[PDB]
């Protein structure tokens, strides 16, 4: 088949496909000796059209594409630059639909060492020279995606914990002397558990807060912003990066405000206005005017609780 | 009576219904509110009630009932007004402007009005940024609280950039202390060209003019570098760069060098470098 040009790709897959489901791998390599990213792109295009009939919802094809990228990443980890770049593209579609488990399933198919192997030089300045503009951005985008993913992992754990507080001891009015003592013990045990459920909460609060700041104040240019400006034109990716900022930076700020308000950190809630308006990040440009007003009504709620505690609107002493 | 009954309850639907069917009760209800300062018209005395207070947000109660009613544009005006009167705490003045700006960006201003608000704000951020950039050497030397204290002016910044206390003061610190001269106000009153000398003279004191084996030691490595940093290649920018270093003085400089007692050390390479600064220019 290799002798004849038309069978250059298909023959390898068929021989390779049966074997995969070692020596067989070596044989496949030999046969190859006797592109892939482009083929994947073509497949994606076919899926987007699929000729006359296209499914209204999903299905599997998006999931199938995610499986293919994770498989190539494992295969690449064992084309790793292309595997990472395609993985980012698949995850960008899943992030826009908030399919965090789908994005994470793809993320773990990427080998944990992929970043280290892709580099051509140990020294950072000489790495920049050889590393194409496509690859610098793809390494940064993947870490931006991980920073976003970690900020929903820790939030869902924290949010699970905020909805499991210890319940108050049930009161038996007109109690027997037996029930009185059992109650005195149940009351005392509750007054231990509520301190721990604050203790675990304060640790989960500190950790979830840090992750949210790592996304909102993303080092070296802001979240989902390319640092390398010499790449070829990709309007599908660049407009996706702008969109991901506008769907997820408003959402992450609202979640942080909810975390700070729930733990009573009202002074820090109001300092979200400094973070958002900041000319250093320009986060105010990723919000709609409606979302800004909705933040301003959230901040006024935190301010009320500060007045109830005897302080000024911004949590300074009167 | 009826106006204080509508105020003890949560019925500002009643004080709206009272002003709806009345002759001049609007000019009365506002003047009845002001006389009753801290007596009636409070939203902190009231807990339906929120709705009534919001009516009670008409005029003076806008900062709280106005945020509640989502009047972002009104909140921006009061947040800026509070930021201006703020003198007691620097950290708070910074926070109020941030909040004011976030309130205006999240409001429904036309793009033109929004541009005017963010431009007038950019000026306020510009002056504040001077007190923000105060060096962390001098703030521990003058034993100053980090946030629980007051801000600064180009004079204070220029003088603090060049203090003996600023030990690692390099080309950038002096360059930025010559950038802060266009931020003054009343240039002939506060002495522009006196400071222009004070700085270029401490720009030589830090250099340290020395001698190695009977030969001149050009310490002026910072003075050198600062005169390499004034020119932005404005020859190709169409600026008169040719003949545009007569900012610095010369005979007037050795007057200040005599005061420091350093004339004998540096006057050999002060003039020598001032020859290849007439060829550079």
């Amino acid at each position: 088949v290799s002798h004849l040009p038309q069978e250059l790709a298909i023959s390898q897959y068929a021989v390779f496909l049966e074997n995969i489901t070692r020596c067989l791998e070596l044989a496949k390599e030999a046969g190859l000796d006797v592109k892939t990213v482009v083929e994947n792109t073509r497949k994606k295009d076919a899926g987007e059209f699929a000729h006359h009939d296209f499914a209204p919802a999903l299905d599997s094809g998006t999931s199938e594409e995610d499986r293919a990228k994770i498989d190539v990443i494992d295969w690449l980890v064992f084309q790793r630059a292309e595997a990472l770049k395609q993985s980012n593209a698949i995850m960008r579609k899943f992030l826009a639909s908030k399919k965090h488990e789908a994005a994470k399933e793809v993320f773990a198919k990427i080998p944990q060492d992929s970043i280290a192997e892709i580099y051509s030089q140990w020294e950072e300045q000489a790495m920049d020279s050889a590393l194409p503009a496509e690859d610098d951005n793809a390494i940064r985008e993947h870490l931006c995606i991980r920073a976003y993913l970690e900020s929903h992992e820790a939030f869902n754990e924290w949010f699970k914990h905020i909805n499991s507080p210890p319940q108050k001891p049930t009161l038996v009015g007109q109690a027997s002397f037996t029930e009185k003592v059992a109650h005195e013990h149940k009351e005392k045990k509750y007054e231990m558990d509520f301190g721990i459920w604050k203790g675990h909460l304060d640790a989960l609060t500190s950790d979830v807060k840090e992750k949210i700041y790592n996304v909102l104040l993303f080092v070296d240019g802001g979240w989902m912003v390319d640092v390398r400006e010499d790449t070829e034109e990709d309007p599908e990716r660049s407009h996706q990066m702008v969109l991901l900022r506008r769907l997820c930076l408003p959402m992450m700020c609202f979640l942080l405000h909810t975390v700070l308000h729930n733990t009573k950190q009202y002074k820090d809630c109001l300092r979200l206005a400094d973070i958002v308006s900041s000319e250093n990040q320009k986060l105010y440009t990723v919000f709609s005017k409606t979302e800004m007003r909705n933040l301003l009504q959230k901040l006024r709620e935190s301010s009320l609780m500060l007045l109830d505690l005897q302080l000024d609107p911004l949590g300074y002493e009167i | 009576l009826v106006q204080i009954c509508e105020m003890t309850d949560n019925q500002s639907r009643l004080q709206r219904y009272m002003t709806l069917f009345a002759e001049q009760n609007f000019s009365d209800f506002l003047f009845r509110w002001y006389l009753e300062k801290g007596k009636r018209g409070k939203l902190l005395s009231q807990p339906h009630g929120q709705l009534a207070a919001f009516l009670q947000a008409h005029d003076h109660l806008s900062w709280l009932h106005e945020l509640n009613s989502q009047e972002f544009e009104k909140a921006h005006r009061t947040l800026q007004t509070l930021a201006n009167m703020e003198t007691r705490y620097f950290c708070k003045k910074k926070t109020l402007l941030g909040l004011s700006k976030l309130a205006a960006l999240a409001s429904d201003f036309q793009e033109d009005v929004l541009q005017e608000k963010v431009e007038e704000i950019a000026e306020q951020e510009h002056f504040l940024l001077h007190q923000e950039t105060l060096p962390k050497k001098l703030l521990e030397e003058k034993q100053l609280d980090l946030n629980a204290m007051p801000v600064l002016a180009p004079f204070q910044l220029i003088q603090l950039y060049v203090c003996e206390e600023n030990k690692r003061a390099n080309e950038n610190d002096f360059m930025k202390a010559l950038d802060l001269l266009e931020y003054i106000g009343d240039d002939s009153e506060v002495d522009v060209e006196e400071l222009k000398l004070e700085i270029l003279c401490k720009a030589i004191k830090r250099d340290e003019w020395s001698a190695t084996d009977g030969k001149d030691d050009p310490i002026e490595a910072t003075k050198d570098s600062i005169f390499v940093k004034v020119l932005q290649n404005l020859l190709n920018k169409g600026i008169e760069l040719k003949g545009y270093l007569p900012k610095a003085e010369t005979l007037l400089q050795s007057e200040e060098l005599n005061s420091l007692k350093t004339n004998s050390y540096f006057e050999f390479s002060l003039k020598a470098n001032y020859e290849c600064y007439m060829k550079m220019q």
